[PDB]
RNA sequence: CGCGGGGUGGAGCAGCCUGGUAGCUCGUCGGGCUCAUAACCCGAAGGUCGUCGGUUCAAAUCCGGCCCCCGCAACCA
RNA sequence: CACAUGUUCC
RNA sequence: CGCGGGGUGGAGCAGCCUGGUAGCUCGUCGGGCUCAUAACCCGAAGGUCGUCGGUUCAAAUCCGGCCCCCGCAACCA
RNA sequence: GUCUACGGCCAUACCACCCUGAACGCGCCCGAUCUCGUCUGAUCUCGGAAGCUAAGCAGGGUCGGGCCUGGUUAGUACUUGGAUGGGAGACCGCCUGGGAAUACCGGGUGCUGUAGGCUU
RNA sequence: GCCAGGUGGGGAGUUUGACUGGGGCGGUACACCUGUCAAACGGUAACGCAGGUGUCCUAAGGCGAGCUCAGGGAGGACAGAAACCUCCCGUGGAGCAGAAGGGCAAAAGCUCGCUUGAUCUUGAUUUUCAGUACGAAUACAGACCGUGAAAGCGGGGCCUCACGAUCCUUCUGACCUUUUGGGUUUUAAGCAGGAGGUGUCAGAAAAGUUACCACAGGGAUAACUGGCUUGUGGCGGCCAAGCGUUCAUAGCGACGUCGCUUUUUGAUCCUUCGAUGUCGGCUCUUCCUAUCAUUGUGAAGCAGAAUUCACCAAGCGUUG
RNA sequence: GCUCUGAAUGUCAAAGUGAAGAAAUUCAAUGAAGCGCGGGUAAACGGCGGGAGUAACUAUGACUCUCUUAAGGUAGCCAA
RNA sequence: AUUAGAGGUCUUGGGGCCGAAACGAUCUCAACCUAUUCUCAAACUUUAAAUGGGUAAGAAGCCCGGCUCGCUGGUGUGGAGCCGGGCGUGGAAUGCGAGUGCCUAGUGGGCCACUUUUGGUAAGCAGAACUGGCGCUGCGGGAUGAACCGAACGCCGGGU
């Protein structure tokens, strides 16, 4: 045979992660580079912006460390934007750019600052960066917490972060990570992250879908063939809902209702449970040994 | 040869034992430490006679040799070749050092391993017997035999145990009935009330 | 050890990072007009034999290195000095080590 | 003779506690410390990087300079017979909040408070702290059961 | 005892210093020449580097233990 | 140019 | 530390010079010769010419730095 | 009640196995045109929504291991101060105060902040 | 005659470390580092214990990214204990130049990409500490940069060691100061920062011998007694496996263990170095008993004889 | 150690020669003796080996092998 | 580092045994694994004292109001520095007048003891830690005595 590891040896001397670590959410090597303020700043709050895109949905978060736990100033999530019309690809990258810009315009508007630091109305795509207006209230200043997700040329948290610094944040960033950017020849063109920006090369793969393919191409789009959204009609889909959002930004929670007070869970079993089942094991156990007796 | 007891008797030095620090130690001369009918079960030797100590001195490796031998050979005559099991309980890890001369009197008198010696406490067995409790008065004399090759004051005290085991020969019999003791060779196995319950299952049938 | 031959860092004249041309520097000639050799030169004239120490105890068996820099921009046309920890042998810019491959 | 090494017989004072290691609790970090906080001084071994010295691990001062990620401390170290204030720039993750102080703050607290208090109520109530004082005379009730004796048990050999 | 040197086919020795990969002379064995042996001629076998453990990509070589051998010292009264 | 030796009862 | 001259096939040496040519000897391999080791004669293999940089149509060759070796000469932290 | 995002404490949260998971969600999953990256669209990046809770995840279970917290061990071991105390010594007792750690035996099995859902 | 080079113990002058269970020989405890000693702050000695250093590194420095190690299990043509491929377990059992300790798992490890913060410059502080330097180090500040999407991180090596004054020399630096009555130009001297080294490592330039010897001192220090100690030497117990044909103990007695003695040698260095005459023999007195003989007795494997063991016992002998 | 030979010559001082420079100065060529090189010399100072095998029983080793040095202690003599 | 038996499996191997042979069996003997078991560590440790080391126990403190900043910034934000005002039951016990500056001699051979402790067989030996002694110091006691026990000293009477 072989030594058994996992001894009583083995869990005596075993020291777990963090929570969060042995769960791989955090990666507490960039928290710790990130959270924490200088010590001569005395609970000057260190903004970051939180994205963390998922299979169905984008969040985008604006949270300060405290010794409590991180406190969400406000966030802004992809399945808010049916109400801003785009119905459906709530996480395809021109999805991103409007969840970021929806975080911008609604933080703003909490802090009065939504007439002062406009930022890009009109998309171009660019290396834009604003700076703050003297005799008035300093431009928000906030930094990316990527998380874990490799950030690789094009990844859709940038597109967030363009979303937001188009939306009036002064987020430190280089135009490298962005859509466009030719890795040999080391330029950016801001036309091609305008398409990205657009959702124009998802609008030509349904094109591209379209005289190769159909059946392929339902496959593909299912709702986008229930919600008429053709490739006609998207790029002037999300600039309507880039103007529909940079006027509303305002987030109005839904109603609370009170709920029945039902419980769905197992609840934990008591001792004298668990220590009658013993007795009834036991017992049945030699109930059952005279019978074969 | 060596030196006389009386300049190791003491427990003086920190314990000093064979390691990567002190190497180059001979062996001791004590090697087996289990003598008798040692692959013998725990319900045939039921009284267990010890020899305790009562200072807090070194016991030579060869004084544990010599009184392993001389407490054996007189329970063969006594009580055959298998009616017994002697086990020693000191092992001797203390190393004791010599300033061997042969002049540079001390200048670097930081001596070399001479031999090695067991550091016994007050109240510590230094050996024990056990047998069948008929042969009770040949165990006292084969610990009163082996006295004399031991330097100190040392006391022979039967014990209440069952055998080598810890558990008292008033409470030894009925444990095994209700089966919270499960003979096991030389010795027995306490079991709980604690591990998983088909465990359990496996004792009572 | 081994240094590259060119070095990108700061220059006192240029006021900024700039390449500079590593070289080894050396020990110039022992000028016989120096103040201390004048007076050294007049001290030993004339009878009494040797007037100052000659060390004999040498105990090290290394030098520091001292690297040349030096300016290439087509006008400052700088040097300094710039010192290394002690090594026994030393070399400028030679074959750069690779990571991982058959050794014979 | 001893060496003079910086971090000499520190073997378990910089050690890691048990089933403590690896990265540090983030809590640590974002901790304010003000000018003239108590502050007392703890290696730990995980950060190599402005390890105060051995012989303040233990000892308690108070913070007279922050930069960004130290503080400096005004601690009293004994040198043969006379005590020197001197200064030491340690890094945030060899420093706790000092529990010393507190104590007094909060007494000073209910001080503040009861003085206010019961002035306008005009009784006179005890501020300064007394210690433990002889206690009262009372009574031992004994209702039914007689006190059980005790005697000393026999001897009997253990070994 | 403390210090130093040494241990490599059957024999005597290099190689160690400074890392890769075992050689020299002789002997042994086989076949030839001779009536026969020796000499001579051709061909082959034989050590795994005292031993044990390390460092190293790699150790007869560098490092430590053990065993054996040899040399030097072991003075002032 | 070198090149030694010998088993022998009949 | 200065001067000088050495570093080349496995080994020694030439060629360096007044620049386009890398040869010899021994050793290693094959043939011939002899009774045979040898001896004798030829053939085959065996050199980044210490390394690096510059110059030149062309350097192992001129020039510079480095390293090693030898001889002589020097010696204030 | 419960989940998601970001957390604080960092096993009462771990590990093994088993059971059950409404709704939302998280996932698995479907693809490679574009972005990006691989020997390989497995990972990574990107575009999706046919299927599924099988797994992850959540909850519960185990005379579970571990961990946490007690009891016991035990006023024991050790120890501050004291004696013209004992003992040939080794060591021991007392006075004055302080006071542990296994084995063995119990109980416990994550709390919680900010923001947003679902059970309308 | 005057310079120059060689030779020159013929002659002169001087030197010929320290620590140290006396000195020498040997070591380096002489400058440093890790663990222990060390008595749970720190500090703490010995020629105490186990070791290490006079380096190495253009990355083994600096970022960022992605990975996960040692070992084991199960498999897969050649293929085996071991080549390579795959899966699983794997809290570090690996690795991080070196001694050791500490530290480290989406890293401080491994693999790539880009790099030169191993740069320029003020002070402050820590360590040793006199609270002086050097060395090393920690926090900043001003620059110039690197890297990364960014927060940031980086002014050498994960941390604890790897190093050096004045004087002199050398190099670098400025539209720099002086070079003397003024000016110009070489030269020289300054100012600032590196380097050439003192390892006896707060830093002289250094071989012996003296039995032909000298001086100042030392019992701080050896060679003798005496003292403490008793390893060693000597002497004696206890246990009893055995020996003794048989039979443990007539006489012995292993393996062990307890002592005594100071007629052996050591260990130590207390006394004596403004001197205690240092080997033996000769001579002569006295004392000790651990008794060879003699007196009186006990025991024998005591028939006698002879000889062994023991007791009281040092009276008297112990020679040529 | 001593001695002998030498332009066949590597090194070397002062002086002198030449060149460069406004000059101090710098560079070069030349450069004796002595060392280096090459001989001689021990009634000059001095020195003058190691390991295995081998003969009619044993023993021993005339003989052989090997490693080695400038030579490996010869004639003699000896517990002086 | 280390003693001993148990229960496992060919996980392998050692002589085999009926097997030509066969993890098929056979007794095995070993290592190997799983539960136990004896004995330890100045250079091991999960735990973990006693004695001990810091700091705090107010007026230089708390609490309001206002200005300054080139620092820090969603935000008269953060911090610091300034003014002005209000609070005295003096915020544990006990004891005690403190602070501060010049100039400065001698010393820089030590020794002893309780406890802790290193080398050594040990030493009236060598080396440390803590406190107190001796040295610098008499006196009562230990017959005697540098150091032990009591107690420290101007010159006397009485008492204890």
């Amino acid at each position: 045979f072989v030594k058994v590891v996992k001894n009583k040896a083995y869990f005596k001397r075993y020291q777990v992660k963090f929570r969060r670590r042995r769960e791989g959410k955090t990666d507490y090597y960039a928290r710790k580079r990130l959270v924490i303020q200088d010590k001569n700043k005395y609970n000057t709050p260190k903004y970051r912006m939180i994205v963390r895109v998922t299979n169905r949905d984008i969040i985008c978060q604006i949270a300060y460390a405290r010794i409590e736990g991180d406190m969400i100033v406000c966030a802004a999530y992809a399945h808010e934007l049916p109400k801003y019309g785009v119905k459906v690809g709530l996480t395809n990258y021109a999805a991103a750019y409007c969840t970021g810009l929806l975080l911008a315009r609604r933080l703003l508007n909490r802090f009065g600052m939504d007439k002062i630091y406009e930022g890009q109305v009109e998309v171009t795509g660019d290396e834009y960066n604003v700076e703050s207006i003297d005799g008035q209230p300093g431009a928000f200043t906030c930094y990316l917490d990527a998380g874990l997700a490799r950030t690789t040329t094009g990844n859709k948290v940038f597109g967030a972060l363009k979303g937001a610094v188009d939306g009036g944040l002064s987020i430190p960033h280089s135009t490298k990570r962005f859509p466009g950017y030719d890795s040999e020849s080391k330029e950016f063109n801001a036309e091609v992250h305008r398409k990205h920006i657009m959702g124009q090369n998802v609008a030509d793969y349904m094109r591209y879908l379209m005289e190769e393919d159909e059946d392929a191409y339902k496959k593909q789009f299912s709702q986008y063939i229930k919600n008429n959204v053709t490739p006609d009609m998207m790029e002037e889909m999300y600039k309507k809902a880039h103007a529909a959002i940079r006027e509303n930004p305002v987030y109005e929670k839904k109603p609370k209702r009170e709920v029945k007070k039902k419980r769905w869970n197992r609840p934990k079993m008591s001792l004298a449970q668990k220590k009658d089942r013993v007795a009834q094991k036991k017992a049945s156990f030699l109930r059952a040994q005279e019978r074969a007796a | 040869g060596r030196r006389p007891a009386r300049c190791y008797r003491y427990c003086k030095n920190k314990p000093y034992p064979k390691s990567r620090f002190c190497r180059g130690v001979p062996d001791a001369k004590i090697r087996i430490f289990d003598l008798g009918r040692k692959k013998a079960k725990v319900d045939e030797f039921p009284l267990c006679g010890h020899m305790v100590s009562d200072e807090y001195e070194q016991l030579s490796s060869e004084a544990l040799e010599a009184a392993r031998i001389c407490a054996n050979k007189y329970m063969v005559k006594s009580c055959g070749k298998d009616g017994f099991h002697i086990r020693v309980r000191l092992h001797p890890f203390h190393v004791i050092r010599i300033n061997k001369m042969l002049q540079t009197g001390m200048r670097g008198a930081f001596g070399k391993p001479q031999g090695t010696v067991a550091r016994v406490h007050i109240g510590q067995v230094i050996m024990s017997i056990r047998t069948k409790l008929q042969n009770k008065e040949h165990v006292v004399e084969a610990l009163r035999r082996a006295k004399f090759k031991f330097p100190g004051r040392q006391k022979i005290h039967i014990s209440k145990k069952w055998g080598f085991t810890k558990f008292n020969a008033d409470e030894f019999e009925d444990m095994v009935a209700e089966k919270r003791l499960i003979p096991d060779g030389c010795g027995v196995k306490y079991i709980p009330n604690r591990g998983p319950l088909d465990k359990w299952r496996a004792l009572h049938s | 050890v081994n240094v590259p031959k060119t070095r990108r860092t700061f220059c006192k004249k240029c006021g900024k990072h700039q390449p500079h041309k590593v070289t080894q520097y050396k020990k110039g000639k022992d000028s016989l007009y120096a103040q201390g050799k004048r007076r050294y030169d007049r001290k030993q004239s004339g009878y009494g034999g040797q007037t100052k120490p000659i060390f004999r105890k040498k105990a090290k068996t290394t030098k520091k290195i001292v690297l040349r820099l030096e300016c290439v921009e087509p006008n400052c046309r700088s040097k300094r000095m710039l010192a290394i920890k002690r090594c026994k042998h030393f070399e400028l810019g030679g074959d750069k080590k690779r990571k991982g491959q058959v050794i014979q | 003779t001893n060496t003079k090494g910086k971090r000499r017989g520190t073997r378990y004072m910089f050690s890691r506690p048990f089933r403590k290691h690896g990265v540090v609790p983030l809590a640590t970090y974002m901790r304010i410390y003000k000018k003239g906080d108590i502050v007392d001084i703890k290696g730990m071994g995980t950060v190599q990087k402005g390890m105060p010295h051995k012989c303040y691990h233990g000892k308690t001062g108070r913070v007279y300079n922050v930069t960004q990620h130290a503080v400096g401390i005004v601690v009293n170290k004994q040198v043969k017979g006379k005590i020197l204030a001197k200064r030491i720039n340690v890094r945030i993750e060899h420093i706790k909040h000092s529990k010393s102080r507190d104590s007094f703050l909060k007494r000073v607290k209910e001080n503040d408070q009861k003085k206010k208090e019961a002035k306008e109520k005009g009784t006179w109530v005890q501020l300064k702290r007394q210690p433990a004082p002889p206690r009262e005379a009372h009574f031992v009730r004994t209702n039914g059961k007689e006190p059980e004796l005790l005697e000393p048990i026999p001897y009997e050999f253990m070994a």
